[PDB]
């Protein structure tokens, strides 16, 4: 039994082992029981303003858009504290830990952020936390990995499989399995076993909500279309919930290209992938024939989650939304034109998201069109690796 | 097939429990996990336990963690581990043999397809470790139409509306866990088991040694399976073939002698 | 003649060759000009809020203070565009320079923030920007250095001199006075010739308005003292000018004291040093007693202006401010502290005036005190500095 | 004293304009210093301009910026150049000498005592390149005190309000400056400067060729200043001291003889 829907359609459900489902049911009833809280309602909204920065600002850049018919806006969270949008859905996360009960939390991650995102909101919040991340990437993301630590968190690599984000995502679970009575879960992303991709899609949509009152009061009525990058679906979600029912808002989702679809090396399993059942759920996977799972490459160590959130397969299987690609070259031209054309280093995960956006103003540039980009991130992370391509190059 | 209902008469008509070891097919090779299994038999084993190495598997210890990737340094894929699998059967007629699958290697063609395939090979049973009797209906469906078992894994805190699922759903053995956790007071769930006619059951996580295989009888579970500990040994004799099926001769005589009467 | 007085009591003044005057007059009248004019105001509210992210938060610290009788909110400059409280008076300085018709814009840099904030605002309003830096502060800050030039400005290295933040600021008014009449000169800090303190102040001082408006809202009064780290003192005279005619508020003026006050190896002309003349003003200096203007020193790379504006050496030598030091290994116990238990990484700045809070704090932990600390910037760019410390300890 | 008021009204008498270069005290070294100044002086100098070196000399160039590191690297200080500057009024009577000064070193242990310290060793002017008239009360007051005359600069685009303060509060020369920028159409400041009575005109910023002291004599300036172009000389015979002084020489009597009549 559970009390929401754990499928979107044909995708989704909760797919853990047996140990584990006493752990999602209990997560249920304590997030259902939270949103129909005004306590834990205040509580939250009073940390998202207070400690976190709501509501982020929606930015008008004219600059990129000159000469041209396109209006467009970008969604600030690169200025929520952290400097991503992951920050909201870990402090709801918390707040669930806590009104477990629990006292301890459990986060995987990738590139770094979701890592420092838990970190940061644990140590808030009175919760020891360990985050687990592959080999490699702990190899490549020591910015992140003091972070972590500066935060009172352990760190703990995770050196089996191709040793990266999935391969934490499985340590992750593993551990839960063991201490899911006094440990929480603190999964990253809209994905994974139910009721994740549903409790951080509400963890995520105040983007939206804010987006669209503010869309309204600058201009008078809702974008033609929002887009988002979409890498494990959190941000693009979060921006996107609030217009679902909004028919005549397109809701646009960028995976990464990486070097090319045809090329095979890339990140966009929903519209180049197969459906699988893994990491707790039914979605679309990277994976191989046999059906191994394999890794998502992008030029943006963010968009790495081989998979993607449940919610957004049904939504571009009933074409409510739409899904694109971008390559790494165009994410980082997008880049290159933020940073000189409106002082402001976008993410390269977002990155993505812009790219997409300046496409759809350049190939028809007497198109009338207000579009929104969601900024999910900053993009001081990625100074370096677009200073060593650049210099390549 | 009726292999599992007619190992377990079989036993019970000795007063013995039953001793299942599990291992990873085509772990550390092949031809050495092929004779690794021939050993388990000649030692004694009274079913087989294989798992198909997947990239994954999220509800193993680093044991079998390790397990899966040598099998993947040797580059066994399923389509290899199933001929593995034909081979086994035309050696052994009787031998229950259960797989133990991660759900995508059993959805990613077709989940029927699969339980074809594991029918034309000669498999008893298969184990989904990360399929709960919630999402089993497909599975277990597409179990029953080619004759294959599908066996769920009966938590330790399992209340009682789960007691029944199991009960009900399962077939073949029901496998008892010991604890949460990943691989590495029964007495209760058994007698309900028991009650609801569920499959007998197998004890299962963490027996490395004979006194708990004598244990579970006792408590009343049919039998019980090792794994770690099986694929321990052979993790520990890597360099040494020989060596490695002598110790896995011994550890499983030592394992079955207990279960006897 | 000028309209708004240069001297803050003995302490200000004009001192630029004689060809830059009608530059400094230009610029203070554009300036009268432009605070009485409600679309200059209403275009800089507009930036601040929609570009830049205002207002910030004040986020009351609990974890911090627990077991002790003091309440401290931190003031979330970090949160603003940017990164730091500069990225405010740069705006304000940049549609300045529009008014008065100018196209380009110069600036200096020590540390480099604020060379990566004039050339945000420089891309952002359409101007061209060049930066100067000392080329041992070029070396030392290539993210910096290249942040900038993604921005579209020209950075110009100064090998004269100590090469540092004193060598940058006179290549700036070498070349501001030949070119002045095309050129702005976006000044960094409250500080040099009139009427850039004064200027500098009142576009920063939405910090302080926005602090006491919160303060009234979250605790019902004035706090009892609020606190600033002070480089050049732009964050500080931010945070105090509105609490100023509120004689029962205490204002409180962290400088770095390095290695030590009795060392010699510090930062803080105000209270260890000699009133000078220099950069277009007298006031304190770090100095050798033969005269030769010396270089700052700190753990942190922007306390490094050798000097203090001298609307701070006016409220101290009136009794109506407080300037106290913090040595490196108190900043990095704050540093630490605040990443640890309310996962706020706080530039190494900044964490001079928190490390003197937790002062205020600790010595007398029965004390009833509500204090407000300034967090001027985010410590992201510390992290490897801090590091390297605590690696070789 | 009244060298200037002296050295112009005997160029008067001689229909000649004055030519004065300006060094920094001390650059390269003190010594090859105290020789450079002497050999300007024999080659035709009417007047000395020496800079005390200072470490942010935020009005000059590179060429001057050059000078005064030298000068640091010798070690030279403001306390030793007044003990050079005090040798040279011993050796010559009646040259008007000026300093450039930068504000700091003036107000540094006491405005008036630095002009008293110039009294003593001979200094007949200072200019203070980063003091503006609007700044100057303090040290113009103090200079006239000790009998020192203050030196203003005015400026090209000098309006008449600032015409006339230079010209009320300068005294001994007015320093013209030929252009905005650091170092590196006059007749109507010049005839605005005597209409208001201001001290004599010297041209300077960039004369660094003979035709250009001719050519402010002719447009009214009592002279021309040159610093840059002596310091290049300097800091291009660095490697031989000699040569140094010859070329130092040849371009002084080369400037000299161009404001003869
Ligand atoms: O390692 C063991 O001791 C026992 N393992 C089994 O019975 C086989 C097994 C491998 N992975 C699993 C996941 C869930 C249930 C059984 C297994
Ligand atoms: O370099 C020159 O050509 C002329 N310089 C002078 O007359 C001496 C000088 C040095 N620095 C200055 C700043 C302002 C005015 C004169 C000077
Ligand atoms: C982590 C991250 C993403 C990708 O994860 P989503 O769940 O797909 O939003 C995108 N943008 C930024 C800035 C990220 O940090
Ligand atoms: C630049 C800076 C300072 C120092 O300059 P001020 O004018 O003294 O405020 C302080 N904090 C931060 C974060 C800075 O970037
Ligand atoms: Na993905
Ligand atoms: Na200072």
């Amino acid at each position: 039994t559970t009390l929401l829907n754990p499928y979107f359609g044909e995708f989704g459900g909760m797919y853990v082992p047996q140990i584990l489902m006493p752990a999602l049911n209990q997560l249920e009833e304590a997030f259902v029981s939270a949103q129909k809280d005004p306590e834990f309602q205040a509580q939250f909204a009073d940390l998202l303003k207070n400690y976190a920065g709501r509501p982020t600002a929606l930015t008008k850049c004219q600059n990129i858009t000159a000469g041209t018919r396109t209006t467009l806006y970008l969604k600030r969270e690169d200025l929520l504290h952290g400097g991503a949008h992951k920050t909201n859905q870990v402090l709801g996360q918390a707040l669930l830990a806590k009104r477990m009960g629990k006292s301890e939390i459990i986060a995987e991650t990738g590139a770094g952020q979701h890592g420092v995102a838990s970190a940061l909101a644990s140590a808030l919040l009175g919760l020891k936390c360990r985050i687990y991340m592959g080999a490699k990437d702990v190899e490549r993301q020591s910015p992140n990995v003091f972070r972590m630590r500066l935060m009172g968190a352990e760190v703990i690599p995770v050196h089996s499989g191709s040793a990266t984000l999935k391969d934490a995502c499985n340590e992750a679970l593993r551990d839960w399995s063991g201490s899911y009575e006094t440990a929480h879960y603190m999964l990253g992303t809209a994905a994974g076993p139910h009721p994740y991709p549903t409790i951080v899609r509400e963890f995520q949509r105040m983007i939206g909500e804010e987006t669209k009152a503010q869309i309204l009061d600058k201009e008078g009525r809702l974008p033609d279309a929002v887009i988002a990058c979409v890498g494990g679906g959190s941000n693009a979600i979060g921006m996107f919930a609030d217009f679902i029912n909004d028919t005549s808002v397109g809701l646009i989702g960028v995976e990464p290209g990486g070097h090319g679809i045809e090329t095979g090396e890339h990140g966009a399993p929903l519209k180049h992938g197969r459906v699988g059942i893994y990491f707790g759920m039914k979605a679309p996977m990277m994976q191989t024939a046999d059906g191994q799972i394999e890794e998502s490459y992008s030029i943006s160590a963010g968009l790495d989650f081989p998979s993607v959130g449940p919610q957004h397969a049904y939504l571009n299987s009933i074409g409510r939304a739409d899904y694109v690609s971008i390559t790494d070259d165009e994410a980082l031209e997008a880049f290159k034109t933020l940073c000189r054309h409106e002082g402001i280093i976008p993410a390269l995960e977002s990155s993505h998201a812009l790219a997409h956006a300046l496409k759809m103003m350049r190939e028809q540039p007497e198109k009338e069109q207000l579009l929104v980009v969601n900024l999910s991130g900053r993009g001081d992370k990625d100074i370096f690796t677009v200073h060593d391509i650049l210099k390549a190059r | 097939m009726e292999r599992y209902e007619n190992l377990f008469a079989q036993l019970n008509d000795r007063r013995e429990g039953a001793f299942v070891p599990f291992v990873t097919l085509g772990d550390p090779g092949i031809e050495q996990s092929l004779k690794i299994i021939d050993t388990l038999i000649d030692a004694g084993a009274d079913a087989l336990e294989l798992g198909v190495p997947f990239s994954d598997p999220l509800a193993d210890g680093p044991t079998i963690q390790n397990a899966n990737l040598r099998a993947f340094a040797a580059g066994v894929t399923p389509a290899q581990c199933f001929e593995m699998l034909a081979l086994i059967r035309e050696k052994h007629p009787t031998i229950p043999i259960g797989l133990l699958m991660y759900a995508n290697l059993v959805f990613n063609n077709g989940i029927d397809a699969f339980y074809a395939r594991c029918e034309q090979v000669g498999v008893d049973s298969v184990l989904v470790a990360d399929v709960p009797v919630e999402e089993s209906a497909p599975f277990r469906q597409a179990a029953l139409r080619h004759n294959i078992a599908p066996i769920f894994i009966c938590p330790p805190n399992a209340d009682d509306d789960l007691l029944r699922q199991v009960a009900s759903y399962g077939r073949g053995y029901t496998y008892l866990l010991s604890r949460s956790g990943v691989t590495g007071p029964l007495h209760h769930l058994i007698e309900k088991l028991k009650e609801y006619h569920a499959a007998p059951a197998l004890q299962g996580f963490g027996i490395s040694s004979p006194e708990q295989v004598s244990a579970a009888v006792r408590a009343g579970a049919a039998g019980a399976i090792s794994g770690s500990a099986i694929v321990k040994i052979i993790e520990k004799n890597l360099a040494s073939p020989k060596q490695m099926l002598a110790e896995l001769r011994s550890f499983v005589s030592a394992m079955k002698a207990a279960s006897r009467a």
